[PDB]
């Protein structure tokens, strides 16, 4: 059952990558 | 390839059609 | 037919470079059979990198 | 420096010759005999031992000729004109329309010429390329 | 580290893989039988007087360059534990020619069987298309016999049996493998040798 | 082949399809000249 | 299979196995391909090699070319591996 | 309907299913004549499945995987009544279909549809019925080779992956034996026709067929299944 | 499938080892910056 | 103007510098054209010269001369080209042409006025004029009709065209009754372009084909009149950029579908694109293979509809998904191919297994061979066959060099559609040459979170 | 022989170019 | 089998229908310059 490793990772980095999106510390100009 | 395909996509066409038709007017 | 090098050692084989061949458990990797090689078996190396 | 004949004739070939046959041959030939293995059936291919094994024996320059003006079955029991190009055949092969007699034998001095240059690469396939 | 020295010793980090390259083990070995053979004795008395060690170092599953970066663990988690060196086969055709079966080189993860003379002239193979095949053992008529070892003095002049041994011949010396200890997995691992090489090769 | 006539005329046409490759070229030669380019 | 005690005898040997070889190997021995070679893989398997000879739709030519090499054949036990084959078995160059 | 698809055209027929089902025989009275004497000749002879049944361990519906590639159609054989009982004897024609069926749990059962070697006794009116025996040849063939390069006719004699299982005496890849000696394993469904339309003015048959049958193996790796097939069947008599 | 179960624990360890790392940082990083960005 | 600071252009974008000049525009127009036909004249000419008689087309690198062939010029029975004077002739006329168009072209490009709407009101338009645009377009709409007339016109009544599906092989016909019935012509416009469909590419009958040039004839002649006799509607004139570079962007889009519809042209149809000029298909070849070795094997006494594959399917004979009998191997993926060599032994249920076994043609037999023999595979050293092939056939399918030269073509056309329609809209709206450092838009948006 | 009247025609033809633009650079 | 190529008959008009009517919709007036 590696599979669930795999599917962790993959879901971890997905996560990330939606955090990073709509939890970004938004740009603020000069 | 069924009447009830060309119904549903000239309905829906059709509709937007007119959407569209009354933001023209 | 089972020397170290088959066995995945890795540390082993530069304490037997330099002189340490024996254990406390009165074997070598020469063959031979020792009895008493003092302090500075592979255990006793180990040991006093520890402390 | 190849067969004449059945009877052992033997006359050297000069390379004006060998020229003009792979040239006739690459232009005639050379699918298929794109290299001589026969691609549209390559159990008859133009290897010397197997130009040797048939009948009548196409290992000499008068036996090709002859194959190349009406050819048959390997075992030589049946013709093969209205589906291999030929003299005989130029009319339904009209790229056999412009071929002569000299043309056949430098063709044929090609053919017999490669398997004493190239060796086993004659006839060999993929497997020496 | 890895192309030897007398600060790496073989009995310490395991043979170098050009020894197997030059067959120095190989060579040596056919030199004491033929020492031995000059002295009056018989050939598998000759090949008896081989140590198990010499004949160890002249097998490839102890070249450091038929290992894998993942394939974890000790050697003897490959093969298995080298329990006994079988002895020496020697393949012979039906005129009586010496077959030598042409040994792996360190490149290949796999390698066609082919049984060649003392010219270096293919008499034997396995084939992998079966018809219109000339070399298979089954139709030259190929014998082995094992000289010193546990299969001391043995002949084998089945097809089968010879063919068995022909694959393990490829592999250099044949000797006996526990694998239920370790579970091996039946794939090659590297030497210390290696794993030392790379790392620091690479941290460097 | 070309009519028997004609025939006289064959080197040349060999060189009349690689004429407008040629005009692409030129133009910029017009613009070295001119002091463009 | 691993093993094939019959394998010299389909084509790379100096004998034909009749029962199990390809219509290629009958290509060793002149006269015999393709008419012949066809008719006897057609007629097989056979007891024994003397029985291609009992088998119609065979000419005087076939037969003659076929007893010369009647000497040169062998009728092998028939393996469906090599018999489903006879004809096409995946070889070309 | 021989008639209708006569009728019918390439362009007319291509992709809409027609391709793989049997002709109907509009009539269910008449008789066909037979000759004890004359020798006769079945030809045109085209089985269509309709169910497909997996025994599992009594039969279970499965599921079709490869489409509509699964009907045998112009099967040739000889009619020759032998010491009184009529007998069929297949020959020519396409007498088999490799295909997949899926049963409950996902496993894919793969097999040889075979009607090959069929000897069938007869027992021509709508109540003559047509039952017998068949050769069911190996699924992959002698040149067939698996994931790992082997085969029966050619491929690698052993594990080629794993050489260090490979390089010691006695045992072996004895182990991996089983997958290492490809099998060509012949066995046998059997079958059972039964026909129940009979025109006599164009000497056409048809009606039910039940077949039972043996199935694919995987060169002798696997244990076969049971498989089921019920089927509506068509042919006609043409006199040697 | 037979597979090396050490990997499970390397996976884990490797990949859990830096992500804690990174979170504490983070964390007290945002601590730092709020203060001074409130204290002026 | 003709330098960066009278026009804002670069050398390179020099072209652009003609955007408002009527003239010159006209002129580069005209001496372009004039290119073409050199080209078109020049290479048939070549192409005649370079032509030996006893040889096929597709062996000896022609693309002009199958087209001709293809219309019914020089041609026996058979597809035998006989007579090459009327492509000499095409070849002459095409040529002096050029001469012509070149003239006008240097003249309306050097030595006339730049602008057309000063000493002219006919020939003289402004881009943004809607009403003189869609009359040109009617005008050479109308244009396109009488081209497609003059191809029904050639193919109805003078000598015909080559049809490869006449009743007795490949020969010159007249086609008498063309298809008028909308109901088949536009359902080759409403279908598929997947396998087994082929959308307009699938056309396989002279019939059909004419006939569409007649539908095609009327509706760019009615199209033509109704431009130039109307003004477009409010929806089209809100919808649409109304400038010379928009325009070019929308016929570069056009031509980029048509290059790409060529090219699917070129590769799969063998109606249009006679097999016996541009050589055989892959589908073709592939189906000539299977064919040949079918026969091949037949012949040496093995019963092929029995014939079991290592696999488990037909070797030679299996079935498509929707139960048509096909030819086995890889090339059941190709079982969509129509040729007139294997449609006599075509069937209801597919191949038909009698005519297999008992009326397969000696001529048939040499089709499939040349055909498998000649498949459009080849290096680009025009090297015959697959990529490990050696040295020795010098050949590259005529389809070949078409399809991947028109996808090459269409491609970058597509590209110049992207880029020319971008730059349109930009230089509508105002911002082609830059942002407003004074009218950022973005610093008038509220910020995103 | 017929290749030195292609390479002379090749000659004119590519001359021809730079001849026109050279003779109206005079002027 | 039919209603789901209903479905996806629906979805697609739909979304084509908003995209085609979409940009009729004077689209070159959409910009920061209007
Ligand atoms: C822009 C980027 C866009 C990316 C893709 C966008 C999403 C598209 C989603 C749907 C795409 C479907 C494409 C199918 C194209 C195709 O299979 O096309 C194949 C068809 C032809 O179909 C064939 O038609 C044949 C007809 O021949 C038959 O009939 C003939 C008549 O003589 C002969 O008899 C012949 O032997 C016989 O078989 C057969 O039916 C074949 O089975 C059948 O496959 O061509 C045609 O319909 C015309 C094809 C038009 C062009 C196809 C699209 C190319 C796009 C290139 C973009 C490049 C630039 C990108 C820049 C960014
Ligand atoms: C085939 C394509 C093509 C065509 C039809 C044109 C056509 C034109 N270009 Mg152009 N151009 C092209 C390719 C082309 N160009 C290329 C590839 C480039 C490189 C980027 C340019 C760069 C360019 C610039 C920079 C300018 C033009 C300009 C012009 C226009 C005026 C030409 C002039 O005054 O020259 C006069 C030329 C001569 C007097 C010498 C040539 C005389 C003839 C043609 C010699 C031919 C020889 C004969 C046929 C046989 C031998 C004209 C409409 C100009 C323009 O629009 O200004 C209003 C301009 O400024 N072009
Ligand atoms: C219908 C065809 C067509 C027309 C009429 C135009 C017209 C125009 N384009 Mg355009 N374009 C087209 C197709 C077309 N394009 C295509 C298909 C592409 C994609 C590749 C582009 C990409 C493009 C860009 C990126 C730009 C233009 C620009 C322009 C304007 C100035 C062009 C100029 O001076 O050329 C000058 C000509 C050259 C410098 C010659 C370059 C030759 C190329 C690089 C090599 C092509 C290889 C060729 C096939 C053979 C190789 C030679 C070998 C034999 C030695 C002008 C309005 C410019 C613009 O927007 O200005 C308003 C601009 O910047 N075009
Ligand atoms: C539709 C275009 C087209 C097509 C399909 C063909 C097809 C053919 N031609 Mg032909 N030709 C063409 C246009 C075309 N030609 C033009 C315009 C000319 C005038 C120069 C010629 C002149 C010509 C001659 C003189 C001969 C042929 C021959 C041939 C045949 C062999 C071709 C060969 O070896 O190619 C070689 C292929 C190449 C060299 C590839 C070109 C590289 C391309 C253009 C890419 C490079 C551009 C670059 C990447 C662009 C940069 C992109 C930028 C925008 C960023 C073949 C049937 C020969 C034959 O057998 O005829 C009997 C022959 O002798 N042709
Ligand atoms: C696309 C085709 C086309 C178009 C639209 C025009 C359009 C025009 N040409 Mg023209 N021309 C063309 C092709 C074309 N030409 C060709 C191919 C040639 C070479 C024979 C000429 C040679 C030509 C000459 C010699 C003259 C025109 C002139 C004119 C203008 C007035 C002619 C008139 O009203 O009648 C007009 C703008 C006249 C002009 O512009 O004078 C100021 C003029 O004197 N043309
Ligand atoms: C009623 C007015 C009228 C007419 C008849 C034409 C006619 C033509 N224009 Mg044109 N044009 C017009 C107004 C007109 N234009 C206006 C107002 C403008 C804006 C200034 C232009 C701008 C313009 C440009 C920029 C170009 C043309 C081109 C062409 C030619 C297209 C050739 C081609 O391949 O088409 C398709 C051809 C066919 C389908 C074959 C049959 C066509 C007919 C039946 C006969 C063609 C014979 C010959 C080419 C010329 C005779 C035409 C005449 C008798 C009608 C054609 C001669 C192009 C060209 O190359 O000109 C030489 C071109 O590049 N025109
Ligand atoms: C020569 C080509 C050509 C060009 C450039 C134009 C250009 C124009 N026409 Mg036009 N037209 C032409 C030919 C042409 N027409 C012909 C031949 C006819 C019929 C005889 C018409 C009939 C016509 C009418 C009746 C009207 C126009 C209108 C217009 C204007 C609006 C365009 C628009 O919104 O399109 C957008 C068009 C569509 C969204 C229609 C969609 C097309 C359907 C879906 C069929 C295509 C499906 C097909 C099977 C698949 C194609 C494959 C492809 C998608 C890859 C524009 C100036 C309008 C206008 O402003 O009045 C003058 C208008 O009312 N035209
Ligand atoms: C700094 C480098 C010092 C190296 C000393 C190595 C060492 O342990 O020597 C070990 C020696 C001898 O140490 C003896 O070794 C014997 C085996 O040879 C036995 O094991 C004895 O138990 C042990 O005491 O001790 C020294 O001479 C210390 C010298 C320091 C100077
Ligand atoms: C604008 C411009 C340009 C362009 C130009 C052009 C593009 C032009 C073209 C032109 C052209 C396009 C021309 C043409 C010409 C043609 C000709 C001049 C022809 C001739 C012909 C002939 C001469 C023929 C002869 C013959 C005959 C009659 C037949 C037989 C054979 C022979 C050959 C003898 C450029 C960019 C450069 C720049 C500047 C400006
Ligand atoms: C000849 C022929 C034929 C016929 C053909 C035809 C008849 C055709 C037609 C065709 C057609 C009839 C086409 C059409 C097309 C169309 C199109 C292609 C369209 C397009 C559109 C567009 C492009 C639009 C866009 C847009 C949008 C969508 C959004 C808004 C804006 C705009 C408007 C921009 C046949 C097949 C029989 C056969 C072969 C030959
Ligand atoms: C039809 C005909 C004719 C005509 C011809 C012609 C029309 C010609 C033309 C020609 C031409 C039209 C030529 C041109 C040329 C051009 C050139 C030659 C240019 C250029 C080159 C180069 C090499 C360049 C370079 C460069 C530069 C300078 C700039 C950029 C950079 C580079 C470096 C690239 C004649 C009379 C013979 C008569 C017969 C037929
Ligand atoms: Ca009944």
């Amino acid at each position: 059952m590696e599979a669930l490793v795999y599917v962790f990772l993959l879901i971890g980095t997905l996560v990330v990558i939606f955090f990073a999106i709509f939890f970004r510390d938004p740009p603020r100009i000069a | 390839l069924l009447a009830a395909a060309l119904a549903l996509v000239a309905v829906v066409f059709a509709v937007v059609l007119a959407l569209f038709a009354a933001w023209a007017a | 037919l089972n020397p170290m090098w088959r066995q995945g050692m890795f540390v082993m084989p530069f304490m037997a470079r330099l002189g340490v061949t024996d254990s406390w458990g009165g074997w070598s990797i020469t063959g031979e059979s020792v009895s008493n090689p003092g302090l500075w078996s592979f255990e006793g190396v180990a040991l006093t990198h520890i402390v | 420096e190849v067969a004449k004949d059945t009877n052992g004739g033997i006359l050297n070939i000069a390379p004006e010759q060998l020229k003009r046959g792979k040239r006739l041959f690459n232009s005639h030939c050379s699918s298929c005999h794109v290299g001589g293995i026969t691609k549209t059936n390559p159990n008859i291919g133009l290897d010397l031992e197997s130009l040797s094994l048939a009948t009548p024996p196409r290992n000499n320059l008068d036996a090709l000729v002859d194959y190349m003006k009406n050819p048959t079955t390997y075992d030589g029991s049946e013709s093969i004109a209205q589906i291999h190009p030929s003299i005989a055949s130029s009319d339904i092969f009209p790229k056999m329309r412009d071929l002569s007699e000299d043309d056949l034998y430098a063709i044929a001095a090609h053919i017999l010429t490669q398997p004493q240059i190239q060796a086993e690469k004659w006839g060999g396939g993929k497997i020496y390329y | 580290m890895w192309y030897g020295a007398a600060s790496t010793p073989i009995e310490l980090f395991g043979p170098t893989r050009y020894q197997w390259d030059s067959g120095y083990f190989q060579q040596e070995i056919e030199k004491r039988v033929e020492e031995s053979l000059s002295n009056g004795l018989s050939l598998p008395e000759a090949w008896s007087n081989i140590p198990d060690k010499l004949a160890f170092y002249d097998y490839i599953g102890n070249n450091p360059a038929k290992g894998g970066l993942f394939r974890a663990g000790p050697m003897n988690k490959g093969d298995g534990i080298a329990e006994a060196w079988l002895g020496h086969p020697v393949f012979q055709d039906k005129e009586g020619h010496e077959l030598i079966v042409r040994r792996m080189p360190a490149f290949f993860e796999n390698f066609p069987i082919i049984l060649v003379d003392k010219d270096g002239i293919i008499r034997a193979d396995i084939p992998f298309r079966r018809a219109e095949s000339k070399y298979s053992i089954e139709q030259v008529g190929v014998t082995c016999s094992f000289y010193g070892g546990k299969l001391n003095n043995q002949s084998f002049k089945d097809a089968s049996t010879v063919k068995k041994y022909a694959r393990k011949a490829q592999f250099g010396e044949v000797f006996e493998f526990d694998r239920t200890i370790l579970d091996s997995d039946g794939v090659f691992r590297s030497s210390p040798r290696g794993w030392f090489t790379f790392g620091h090769a690479n941290f460097a | 082949q070309l009519p028997e006539t004609y025939n006289i005329f064959a080197p040349i046409i060999d060189i009349m399809p690689v004429i407008p490759i040629l005009f692409l070229l030129l133009a910029f030669v017009w613009q070295a000249a001119v002091g463009f380019r | 299979r691993i093993d094939y005690e019959g394998i010299g005898y389909l084509g790379g040997g100096d004998k034909i196995d009749v029962n199990n070889a390809n219509v290629r190997a009958y290509r060793k021995f002149p006269g015999l391909y393709p008419t012949a070679a066809k008719k006897i893989v057609q007629g097989g398997p056979y007891g024994t090699p003397d029985d291609i000879l009992k088998n119609p739709e065979l000419s005087e030519r076939d037969k003659e070319v076929i007893k010369k090499y009647m000497d040169r054949f062998v009728a092998l036990p028939p393996t469906p591996e090599y018999f489903t084959d006879r004809v096409n078995n995946g070889i070309y160059k | 309907t021989a008639q209708d698809v006569r009728q019918l055209s390439y362009e007319q027929v291509k992709g809409t299913g027609l391709a793989n089902r049997c002709p109907e025989v509009v009539s269910s009275k008449g008789k066909i004549s037979l000759d004890k004497t004359k020798k006769y000749k079945v030809v045109d002879l085209c089985l269509e499945p309709k169910q497909f049944l997996v025994e599992e361990e009594e039969f279970v519906d499965t599921k079709l995987m490869t489409r509509a590639t699964y009907t045998l159609a112009n099967i040739e054989g000889e009619l020759v009544n032998e010491n009184g009982t009529w007998k069929f004897i297949e020959k020519d024609g396409m007498d088999y279909a490799a295909t997949t069926v899926q049963i409950p749990g996902g496993e894919r059962v793969p097999f040889l549809f075979s009607i090959k070697k069929l000897v069938a006794s007869l027992n021509i009116s709508t109540s003559t019925e047509l039952g017998g025996e068949f050769k069911v040849p190996s699924y992959r063939t002698g040149m067939f080779l698996d994931p790992k390069g082997r085969g029966m006719a050619n491929g690698y004699d052993m594990a080629v992956a794993l050489p260090a299982l490979e390089a010691d005496g006695a045992v072996g890849q004895e182990v991996l034996r089983k997958e290492n000696d490809k099998v060509f394993q012949e066995t046998s469904g059997r079958i059972e026709l039964a026909v129940n339309k009979v025109d006599p003015t164009s000497n056409e048959i048809g009606g039910v067929f039940v077949s039972e049958q043996l199935s694919d193996t995987d060169m002798g790796a696997k244990e076969p299944k049971k498989l089921l097939l019920k089927g509506v069947f068509y042919a006609r008599i043409l006199p040697s | 499938m037979v597979v090396q179960e050490g990997g499970y624990l390397a996976v884990l360890l490797g990949v859990l080892f830096p992500v804690a790392f990174l979170i504490i940082l983070y964390i007290q990083s945002e601590a730092r910056n709020a203060g001074m960005r409130e204290a002026a | 103007g003709r330098s960066i600071e009278s026009t804002g252009f670069a050398w390179w974008s020099g072209n652009a510098r003609l955007i408002n000049l009527s003239g010159k525009l006209l002129g580069a127009h005209v001496a372009h054209a004039g290119l073409i036909v050199f080209w078109t004249g020049a290479m048939t000419l070549f192409e005649t010269s370079h032509f030996i008689p006893e040889k096929p087309l597709y062996e000896q690198g022609m693309i002009l001369l199958p087209h001709l062939a293809t219309l019914g010029w020089g041609v026996a029975p058979g597809g035998e080209i006989v007579n090459t004077y009327p492509y000499f002739a095409t070849g002459v006329i095409h040529l002096v042409s050029s001469a012509v168009l070149g003239f006008g072209g240097i003249y309306h490009s050097i030595v006339g006025p730049d602008v057309l709407e000063d000493s002219f009101s006919f020939f003289g338009y402004d881009w943004r004029d809607k009403n003189k645009m869609t009359t040109i377009l009617g005008i050479h709409l109308i244009l396109l009709g009488i081209g497609a007339f003059l191809l029904v016109i050639k193919a109805l009544f003078i000598g015909g065209i080559y049809d490869t599906w006449a009743p007795g092989g490949g020969d010159i016909r007249f086609i008498t009754n063309p298809t008028l019935n909308p109901a088949i012509i536009f359902s080759y416009l409403l279908k598929s372009p997947f396998g087994g469909e082929g959308w307009i590419v699938g056309v396989n009958n002279m019939e059909d084909v004419i006939g569409g040039h007649i539908w095609i004839g009327v509706t760019c002649v009615i199209g033509g009149i109704w431009h130039i006799l109307t003004r477009p509607f409010s929806w089209a004139r809100r919808a649409f950029v109304w400038s010379g570079e928009a325009y070019l962007s929308y016929s570069l889009g056009a031509l980029a579908l048509m290059g790409q519809t060529a090219a699917e042209y070129a590769w799969y149809n063998n109606t249009v694109y006679p097999s016996e000029f541009y050589g055989p298909t892959a589908a073709e070849a592939s189906q000539a293979q299977a064919f040949t070795f079918l026969v091949r094997d037949q012949r040496l006494g093995a019963n092929i509809a029995s014939t079991q594959g290592p696999t488990g399917l037909g070797k030679y004979l299996m079935r498509s998904p929707t139960g048509e009998v096909i030819l086995g191997g890889e090339t059941m993926r190709f079982w969509d191919l129509r040729a007139p060599w294997l449609e006599p032994l075509r069937s209801s249920n597919g191949l038909d297994l009698n005519k297999i076994k008992n009326d397969i043609q000696p001529w048939q037999e040499r089709r499939a061979a040349e055909y498998m023999t000649h498949a459009p595979l080849g290096s680009l050293n025009s090297v015959g066959g697959v990529a490990t092939e050696i040295n020795s056939v010098n050949y590259v399918s005529p389809r070949s060099w078409l399809t991947t030269s028109h996808f090459f073509l269409g491609f970058f056309i597509f590209i110049g559609h992207l880029w020319h329609a971008g730059r349109a809209r930009a230089a509508a709206a105002g911002f082609e040459k830059g942002i407003n450092r004074e009218n950022e838009p973005v610093l008038s948006m509220r910020p995103l979170d | 022989w017929q290749v030195i009247v292609q390479l002379v025609f090749l000659a004119l033809i590519i001359t021809t170019g730079p001849v026109i633009i050279v003779y109206l650079s005079t002027r | 089998m039919f209603t789901l190529k209903i479905f996806v008959y629906s979805c697609v008009a739909f979304f084509c229908s908003l995209f085609i009517f979409g940009f009729l919709s004077n689209d070159p007036s959409r910009n920061p310059n209007r």
